[PDB]
């Protein structure tokens, strides 16, 4: 919009606060077609909300325990969610009904994701494994003995040929989806738990979060750390982190000081901090085409806020 | 749950 596309700093501003979840919100995700927003919560439910007006839409349910993650498919037609009931469920966002219940993990399922071709589901559990599922057959294709502690994040690259995973075991791993073979391990000489990780939108980099109030940008081919983003508080929870591109080029993340941080990807300088939540901001999301950010707070707050910028 | 430490 009106400010650059390479502005000095953006001016995100609160436009809506969504309320409905009776417990702590875990994550929020904008549909690929940018029309919706889905949120998972400790209250065992998933909620859909209009991306631009914030208006409540529907409540998809079925999980027996808490849901720590929820993700969309490319066609914006399905959702997958990681629950403490030890399962993952495929959902028809249209009918709100549960299509498949992926059974296999022996502990909580902490994270999940579809591949671009939406025929596969990657999952991360407490049991320290990473599983690849078949969306149609609802069966498990592989059980990667990925880490030696709980797995905090799982993500596919542009063509779903690679899977990146994180764990409290202080490790970041890249997997070959086809063979399930461990291709690379991003390591550190301190080994702080890795709370989050994700491929960049061009696939050349990995954005990772460690519980030492730090965010890192990695060149995975080279296995080198290019950027280090700091200034916030993250030592206890697994806060998702995003790549903002629609307007400027930022790295966005929730925080434990109840704020939302926005950093310049190149300079690593904080450019803006969104104030409004009254408890840790565990999840943020960046709108696919418009400068819209979606933040979600913990039980102490229980809301979701939508911020728009120029 | 992601909402618990």
């Amino acid at each position: 919009g009106p400010l650059g596309s390479t502005p000095v700093k953006p001016n995100y501003a609160l436009k809506f606060t969504l309320a409905g979840h009776t417990k702590a919100v875990s994550s929020v995700k904008f549909s690929p077609n940018g029309e919706w927003l889905a949120s998972s919560s400790a209250d065992k439910l998933i909620k859909i909300w209009g991306a631009y007006d914030g208006k409540f839409e529907k409540t998809i349910s079925g999980h027996k325990l808490g849901i720590s993650d929820v993700a969309w498919s490319s066609d914006s037609n399905l959702l997958v969610s990681a629950s403490d009931d030890k399962t993952l469920k495929i959902w028809d966002v249209s009918s709100g009904k549960c299509l498949k219940t992926l059974k296999g993990h022996s502990n909580y399922v902490f994270c999940c994701n579809f591949n671009p071709q939406s025929n596969l589901i990657v999952s991360g559990s407490f049991d320290e494994s990473v599983r690849i599922w078949d969306v149609k057959t609802g069966k498990c294709l592989k059980t990667l003995p990925a880490h030696s502690d709980p797995v905090s994040a799982v993500h596919f690259n542009r063509d779903g040929s690679l899977i990146v995973s994180s764990s409290y075991d202080g490790l970041c791993r890249i997997w070959d989806t086809a063979s399930g073979q461990c291709l690379k391990t991003l390591i550190d000489d301190d080994n702080p738990p890795v709370s989050f990780v994700k491929f960049s939108p061009n696939g050349k980099y990995i954005l990772a979060a460690t519980l030492d109030n730090t965010l890192k940008l990695w060149d995975y081919s080279k296995g080198k750390c290019l950027k280090t983003y700091t200034g916030h508080k993250n030592e206890k929870y697994c806060i998702f982190a995003n790549f903002s591109v629609t307007g400027g080029k930022w790295i966005v993340s929730g925080s434990e000081d109840n704020l939302v941080y926005i950093w310049n990807l190149q300079t690593k300088e904080i450019v803006q901090k969104l104030q409004g939540h009254t408890d840790v901001v565990i999840s943020t999301a960046c709108h696919p085409t418009e400068n819209i950010i979606a933040s979600a707070a913990l039980e102490n707050d229980k809301t979701i806020k939508l911020w728009k910028s120029d | 749950a992601r909402t618990k430490q």
